[PDB]
């Protein structure tokens, strides 16, 4: 079974937004975390 | 908002001699329970008595102690 | 189609888009203002009641560390200066001036000068100034460049973090003795062997002793 969304421009486009979300808020939460001090 | 209020320090106008800042000293005295003296020797943190203890010197007080001369 | 709009798909994604934005900004916004300067008061400059330089006693009139907190080598506490101290010099220099009036206004009275303390412990952490330089720890790796400092700040907050960091590597931060004479010592460039040696001879002991709790606390 295909998902919903499947065959769709803006796939590729979100799963990447997510992806840099996350990893901008991972590097901002290690800094202030680990780093800053 | 801070992690802690002011905290002022106040220091001495004329340092005692003998008195090294921050390190007790002894001083050699007498608790009478019955009348009858029982030497002590007792720390003074500041110039304030805090804990009494025995004098390993006097007779009837080598280093023990009785509760009454403790808890004075 | 029956009781939302066309845009409502892209409202609600965004929606939950910015609720987890929003989420990971309070976290961030809390650990920032726990770890910030003036919620630890760190290089802010606290005024004091005499107006205190260190740079023009040190640096220029050239007074040794000792001279003043004479504690230090051989107790936990730092000796604050008496106004005894004060008044061997200004005795005779810098008389009837407006900004040592306090200071002449103690030494007559018993009033002591209530200064304002930089560095302050919350009372269950029981440090000690003697030991530390004993073993080859100076107060420019461990304060500041204090001899340089007109108003007198808190270089860096003394969290536990901090302190576990150079018990448990303290070969990055040993000198070799000499750590009351004037802090214009900088570290060479080979620190690791130089350090590794001097705990090596200090006898400092490993993390294992050194990052126990009756170590500070008590
Ligand atoms: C042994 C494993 C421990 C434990 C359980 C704790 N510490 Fe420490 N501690 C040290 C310093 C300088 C501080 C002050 C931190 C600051 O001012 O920001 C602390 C503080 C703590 C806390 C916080 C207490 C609070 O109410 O906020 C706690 C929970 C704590 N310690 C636990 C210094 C040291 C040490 C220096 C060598 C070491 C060792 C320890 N602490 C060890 C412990
Ligand atoms: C040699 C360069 C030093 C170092 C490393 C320090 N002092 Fe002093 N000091 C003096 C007085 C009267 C004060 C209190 C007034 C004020 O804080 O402005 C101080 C203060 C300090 C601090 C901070 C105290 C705190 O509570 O955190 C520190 C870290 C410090 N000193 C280190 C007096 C003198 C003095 C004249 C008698 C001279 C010389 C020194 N200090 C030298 C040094
Ligand atoms: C005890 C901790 C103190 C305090 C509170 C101060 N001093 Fe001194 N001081 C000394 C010298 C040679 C000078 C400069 C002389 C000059 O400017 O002509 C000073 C200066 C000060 C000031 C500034 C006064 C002004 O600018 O007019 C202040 C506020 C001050 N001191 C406070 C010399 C000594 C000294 C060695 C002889 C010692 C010890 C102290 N001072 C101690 C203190
Ligand atoms: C690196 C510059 C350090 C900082 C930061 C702190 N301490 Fe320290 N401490 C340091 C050394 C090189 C030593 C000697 C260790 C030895 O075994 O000789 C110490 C030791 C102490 C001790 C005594 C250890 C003991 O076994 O009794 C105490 C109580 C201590 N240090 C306290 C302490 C605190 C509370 C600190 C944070 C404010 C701190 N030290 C930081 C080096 C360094
Ligand atoms: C380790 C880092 C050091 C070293 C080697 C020195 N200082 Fe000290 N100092 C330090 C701490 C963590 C504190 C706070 C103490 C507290 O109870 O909160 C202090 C404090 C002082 C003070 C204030 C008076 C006092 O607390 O006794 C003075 C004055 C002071 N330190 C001066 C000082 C001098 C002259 C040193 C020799 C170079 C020195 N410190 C070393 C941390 C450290
Ligand atoms: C989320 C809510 C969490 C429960 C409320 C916690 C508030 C605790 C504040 C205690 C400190 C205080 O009230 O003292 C006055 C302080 C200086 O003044 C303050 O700092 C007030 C702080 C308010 C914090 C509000 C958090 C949002
Ligand atoms: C529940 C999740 C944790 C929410 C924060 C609870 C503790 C907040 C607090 O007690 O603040 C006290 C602080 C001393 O007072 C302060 O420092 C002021 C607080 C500034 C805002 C910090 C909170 C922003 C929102 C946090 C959301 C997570």
């Amino acid at each position: 079974m295909q998902p919903e969304w499947s065959g769709d421009p803006e796939v590729k486009p979100v799963f990447l937004a997510v992806t840099l979300t996350g990893m901008v808020a991972f590097l901002l939460m290690v800094w202030l975390f680990a780093f800053y001090w | 908002c801070t992690y802690q209020p002011r905290q002022y320090i106040a220091p001495f106008d004329r340092q005692p001699e003998g008195r090294v800042p921050g390190i007790p000293q002894y001083f050699a005295s007498t608790l009478t329970l019955g009348g009858y003296g029982t030497g002590v020797l007792v720390r003074s943190n500041e110039g304030r008595p805090t804990k009494v203890e025995g004098n390993p010197r006097h007779p009837a007080s080598l280093g023990g102690t009785d509760l009454f001369a403790q808890a004075e | 189609a029956q009781i939302f709009p066309r845009n409502a798909n892209l409202l609600s994604r965004l929606s939950i888009f910015a609720l987890v934005l929003l989420v990971v900004e309070g976290i961030l916004i809390l650990g920032v203002y726990f770890r910030s300067n003036y919620f630890r008061q760190v290089n802010v400059a606290i005024e004091q009641p005499v107006a205190f330089s260190h740079q023009l006693h040190v640096n220029v009139v050239g007074i040794d560390c000792r001279y003043c907190h004479t504690s230090v080598d051989q107790s936990y506490f730092a000796n604050i200066p008496a106004t005894e101290t004060c008044m061997t010099c200004h005795s005779q220099i810098k008389t009837y001036s407006p900004l040592l009036e306090k200071v002449r206004e103690s030494y007559a009275t018993g009033k002591p000068i209530e200064w304002v303390k930089v560095y302050d412990l919350p009372n269950f952490v029981y440090f000690n100034h003697s030991i530390h330089v004993n073993k080859g720890i100076g107060c420019s790796t461990c304060h500041g460049q204090v001899n340089n400092m007109p108003v007198v700040w808190q270089q860096q907050a003394l969290y536990m973090g901090w302190c576990l960091n150079c018990h448990r590597n303290p070969e990055l931060y040993v000198r070799p003795r000499e750590e009351v004479y004037n802090m214009d010592y900088v570290p060479p460039s080979n620190q690791l062997e130089i350090g590794r040696q001097l705990v090596a001879e200090y006898g400092i002991m490993p993390p294992d002793q050194l990052t126990n709790c009756y170590v500070c606390h008590r």
